[PDB]
């Protein structure tokens, strides 16, 4: 996050020092500056790289979730925790391997009246309850699963500022993985094909766990809808192993693509 | 338990308090135990592009042949 | 100089009098797990000698219709003497590798061959059906596999090949092929070098994991330049690909694994 | 208690503001991290490796391994160029989607120095003398080496050392240049002839490639984070 | 009064929060404490106590006291499995339903060592030797005592020490695994041979019964408290 | 009447703020006077669970004969 | 390598110890001692049979 170098003044050469000429073959890049290939002036550089640092570049709230819950099961969803049903923060991180950070988790609730000239309600409470992979997960909006008496629960009160929460870092390796090149099952030999299948480059069936969300107060006959936004942001940012972005569009959790597939327009050879 | 940084004056005011004082810094102070709870210092450092850039066992010169 | 090597590794030696240096992949030399990153607690194996040497896998041949070819570490390297053995027999392993890549013509041939070390090298399917490749095609072996110039939808419902479709531009995984050069890599090019040497530390997100559950690096060998010789339409050189594994300590011996093949 | 007072700006929800909160799940035993090959401080770090153009985007190449070769033959000397392109890193077509493009079409302000090397992969019995130009903006685009040669330019003479490096210095009116087609904040021209021509001798290939790549300098920087447009959601 | 700006956050209730709130009982004569024995700091004290594995889960045994014996016998010599389970202590049903299993199912990971103590019920009389096994995942379960004498194990002769305990090693690739049945935190398999035979002279049983039982070792924990489904709650 | 604590630093910033400084501690003040009304610390302490795992008379080695 | 100077190759010199099948492949031969050669300048490669015997001596 900080600053560049200032540029030396440099004059004019006749030796037998070639920093133009190089071998890419090598497979490292030609670390020249300016004052290599012309004469330059002694500038006093100012421009620093503050906000290209791998925080600040990750520092915005994206949407990774829309859920919605109708007050007239629907009365209640379920939304299993990830980042890639939405695309541009996924684009965004996929330009690494491996991350690890804390979350910031930012609830903007909105809802309204299906009707225009019908029914009424009183100020909605919304229940927004994690469920660990294992824990219980609710049938009705109002079976014993709502008690939380373990999980998380936050509980949002219709036009009060955007709930928000951290998350620490809940990985159970050492680092999330963004790419992993295997399988969960191994099939062995003499097994049924039905056997040992699993899916390619998924690691647990429930890596994280849901959300449930529900409106707590006793549902009116009046059609009502309201949508959860979930914003994720994070914080305290380290990622390895940079990769090439997403050229084309996603297919799916994985790399797999099928549509876009010629993403680069026509232009002339010697065309400016 | 208050962290006092100073800011990188951007846009300066005609004061003095613009470029000096407590007025160019900015306090801080953590309230929850978590550090996840914590905020983002942003106050990051860089490195060396050279794992990337340069990932060659026998190191090179530019103004000496690459391949020699 | 920059040019002339030799790598000595258990009871083998390799020589080049053409080479263009080494990458040593992200600054890292492969190592051992330190106690300080220890995880499992029994006690490690580690071969040493024999599996840390240099096994030559099948040779393949470039003609100026090639598109690419691909392998998975340490999946290629599964049926090779006691490296195999002891990663069949443990439930955890890890390794690095030294890359080495063969490939003279002579001084009226052209063609240039990027070969890139990909961490996590997932690669993409044939069906609508998502992350369907089965087990059995994404770890072909010692053979690898070939990048193709386009995509064909895999529409056999009753017997879906469940493959790898890899189009070659697309780096095989939806990426612009010219960015893959910021993975470790080296480049091929016939009038300049021979080879093409890579150090591979051990990457992953966790110290040690599955060996048949998991494929750490991916190899990656894509023509930048096609092939072309003289005036022969007709021209084949080989590729040879030999492999050392590095480093190698594996934990939890049991029964040998024994995984479903075809 | 204590007397306070709401100022405007209070309840509301700044995508970009930096607060603390509480932790959902206290006392949380974290899994201490181990020490990854590979970790990455700045964004702008992976601008300075060299990255494959797509020099070539005629419609039958396009969208193909041969996008990224430009050939070249042994016919006799011209005047004429044999690529040329703009200095819009972030919009024109063949740079918008190299590692360099990519980066910056998530900020709207670039400044710095770029450097373009090119690769050739002709065979060793093939020689030559190349001149690779960069004009500022301002005037007519070069069309003939006569033009080019007037600006910032490097003659590239093909041997043992198979690629050379042209970088087009920090010329700019403008503090930082935008990262949109903008004539306020243009670049110039990139453009390539041959200074002799390419010999070669009998039995060997009269026509051969070569790659061109493109990385940014120390002195390179970006600013304004914003949405890429090179990446959509459809429904 | 003094300028303040409302985060977002503000009036919501997270149900894990830890704040301070007005005392509705003023000045309340708190009863002070006495010296009550058993106190408990930590739940995975509780975890480390040896508890009995109901082992013999079959249809006519299930949830009853017979669950708990798993009957030996004097006959030849043979080389197949007197038990076999799985390593999944929070969802195994033999493992689930124990003081340790209990305890994991309030929580989302696991890590560490389990140790297994048998205890033979037999006569004085009686003799033998069995092999208590554990192999690691990934491989074919262990079906003969070829298979399982691969793996980690621990040759038991019966004796004065009317037990005997086989500890299960940290082997794992994940840092920490899961509360659930899941194939990427598979943790192996735990199984019982007879090495020799059981022997016992005239006039004496043929028949006898071990226990088993089951605690975590000093580099046990768990994180991600979360709810159990051992518990609910119908209307 | 401010406590000063320390937390224990799960994900780290690339800053020098998330390995030292007032950055990584967390400040608290007691606004209530029944101790009813405070939040818990969590600097809670562990102790040796021999009262259950070990309430034997006559202590016993594992190296050695438990039945002598 | 009494080749011309415009021929190129790698050649792979094996040594196995007794005890197994003779290398019949180039497949075979690389799990024992070997040397890859690359021709080129230096004409000529060297590849040393390493003392590995059971005995002190053996019989001519
Ligand atoms: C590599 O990128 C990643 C990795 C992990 C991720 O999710 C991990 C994750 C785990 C638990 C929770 C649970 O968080 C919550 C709690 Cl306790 C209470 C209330 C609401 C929420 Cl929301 C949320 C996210 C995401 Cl979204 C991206």
């Amino acid at each position: 996050a900080n600053n560049l170098p200032d540029t030396q003044s440099s004059g004019p050469a006749h030796s037998k020092e070639t920093p133009a000429l190089t071998a890419v073959e090598t497979g490292a890049t030609n670390p020249l500056v300016p004052s290599d290939t012309v004469q330059t002036r002694h500038v006093i550089q100012k421009r620093t790289r503050s906000e290209s640092t791998v925080e600040s570049f990750f520092a915005r709230g994206a949407c990774v979730a829309i859920i919605e819950v109708d007050n007239d099961s629907k009365l209640f969803s379920v939304w299993k925790i990830t980042y890639k049903d939405t695309v541009q923060l996924r684009r965004k991180l996929e330009f690494f391997t491996y991350s690890r950070f804390d979350m910031e988790f930012t609830f903007v609730v909105t809802s309204n009246y299906t009707d225009a000239n019908n029914g009424h309600a009183l100020n909605q409470v919304y229940q927004i309850m994690y469920i660990p992979p294992g824990a219980p997960i609710p049938g009705k909006w109002n079976d014993y699963t709502w008690q939380t008496s373990s999980n998380p629960s936050v509980f949002y009160t219709y036009g009060a500022p955007p709930a928000r929460i951290s998350v620490p870092y809940v990985g159970i390796a050492n680092a999330y993985s963004h790419f992993y090149d295997g399988f969960a099952k191994v099939p062995l030999a003499g097994q049924a094909s039905t056997e040992g299948d699993s899916l390619y480059g998924a690691a647990s069936l429930n890596d994280f766990g849901s959300l449930a969300v529900r409106v707590v107060n006793d549902h009116n006959p009046t059609k009502l809808t309201s949508k959860i936004r979930v914003y994720m942001k994070p914080k305290h940012v380290r990622v390895w192993c940079p990769r090439p972005p997403r050229a084309v569009p996603y297919y799916g959790p994985g790399v797999d693509y099928k549509d876009g597939l010629a993403p680069l327009p026509g232009k002339g050879l010697t065309t400016y | 338990g208050a962290q006092v940084s100073s800011q990188k004056v951007g846009a300066h005011e005609n004061s003095n308090r613009a470029y000096g004082g407590s007025t160019i810094n900015y306090t801080t102070i953590n309230y929850y135990r978590d550090s996840a709870s914590n905020a983002a210092s942003k106050q990051d450092f860089a490195q060396d592009p050279s794992k990337f850039t340069e990932p060659i066992k026998d190191v090179l010169i530019k103004t000496a042949p690459t391949l020699n | 100089s920059v040019r002339v090597m030799q790598l000595t590794l258990g009871n083998s030696t390799i020589t080049t009098q053409e080479a263009a240096n080494s990458v040593v992949a992200y600054g890292r030399w492969p190592e051992y797990i330190k106690d300080s990153e220890a995880n499992p607690v029994d006690q490690p194996t580690e071969p040493d000698v024999a599996a840390c040497r240099f096994y030559t896998l099948d040779t393949v041949t470039w003609r100026k219709e090639s598109r690419g070819w691909w392998w998975k570490l340490p999946d290629a390297l599964k049926d090779m003497g006691l490296f195999g053995q002891n990663m069949f027999y443990h439930y955890l392993g890890r390794a690095g590798y030294t890359v080495h890549v063969q490939c003279n013509a002579s001084k009226f041939h052209q063609g240039a061959l990027g070969v890139f070390a990909v961490p996590e090298m997932c690669l993409a399917g044939d069906s609508t059906t998502h992350m369907f490749t089965k087990y059995e095609n994404a770890n072909p072996g010692e053979k690898g596999g070939e990048f193709k110039g386009s995509f064909t939808l895999d529409t056999n419902a009753t017997n879906p090949a469940r493959n790898f479709c890899p189009v070659d531009y697309l780096f095989g995984s939806g990426v612009l092929a010219g960015n893959a050069f910021v993975y470790p890599h080296q480049i091929i090019n016939l009038r300049t070098n021979n080879c093409a040497t890579l150090v591979l530390p051990y990457v992953n997100s966790l110290s040690i994991d599955s060996m048949t559950k998991h494929n750490n690096w991916g190899i990656a060998i894509l023509p930048l330049a096609p092939l072309d010789f003289a005036t022969e339409s007709s021209t084949e050189i080989p590729i040879t690909l030999t492999i050392a594994p590095m480093c190698c300590e594996f934990n939890g011996l049991r029964n040998i694994t024994v995984p479903r093949t075809q | 208690g204590l007397p306070v007072l709401n100022t405007p700006g209070s309840n509301q929800y700044l995508t970009a503001d930096n607060y603390q909160s509480p932790c959902a799940i206290p006392e949380f035993d974290v899994t201490p991290p181990i020490d990854i090959p590979g970790e990455v401080r700045n964004m702008m770090e992976l601008a300075e490796i060299d990255t494959m153009i797509p020099l070539n985007l005629t419609n039958q190449r396009k969208n193909t391994m041969d996008m990224y070769r430009v050939e070249l033959n042994d016919a006799a000397h011209s005047d004429t160029p044999i690529l040329c392109l703009s200095l819009s890193p972030a919009s024109d077509p063949r740079l918008a989607h190299t590692m360099l493009g990519e980066i910056l079409n998530y900020y709207t302000h670039w400044a710095g120095s770029l450097k373009f090397t090119f690769l050739f992969c002709g065979s060793m019995m093939a020689t030559g003398k190349l001149l690779v130009s960069y004009a500022p903006p301002g005037a007519e685009a070069p069309k003939s080496r006569k033009e080019a040669m007037l600006g910032t330019h490097v003659i590239w003479d093909i041997g043992l050392q198979s690629s050379c490096t042209m970088v087009v210095p920090w010329i700019s009116n403008t503090t930082y240049r935008q990262t949109i087609n903008d004539s306020f904040t243009e670049g110039g021209y990139i453009s390539m002839f041959y200074q002799t021509r390419v010999v070669v001798p009998l039995s060997t290939p009269r026509k051969m490639d070569i790659l061109g790549f493109v990385s940014a300098c120390n002195d390179f920087s970006v600013r304004l984070l914003r949405d890429t447009t090179h990446i959509s959601q459809e429904a």
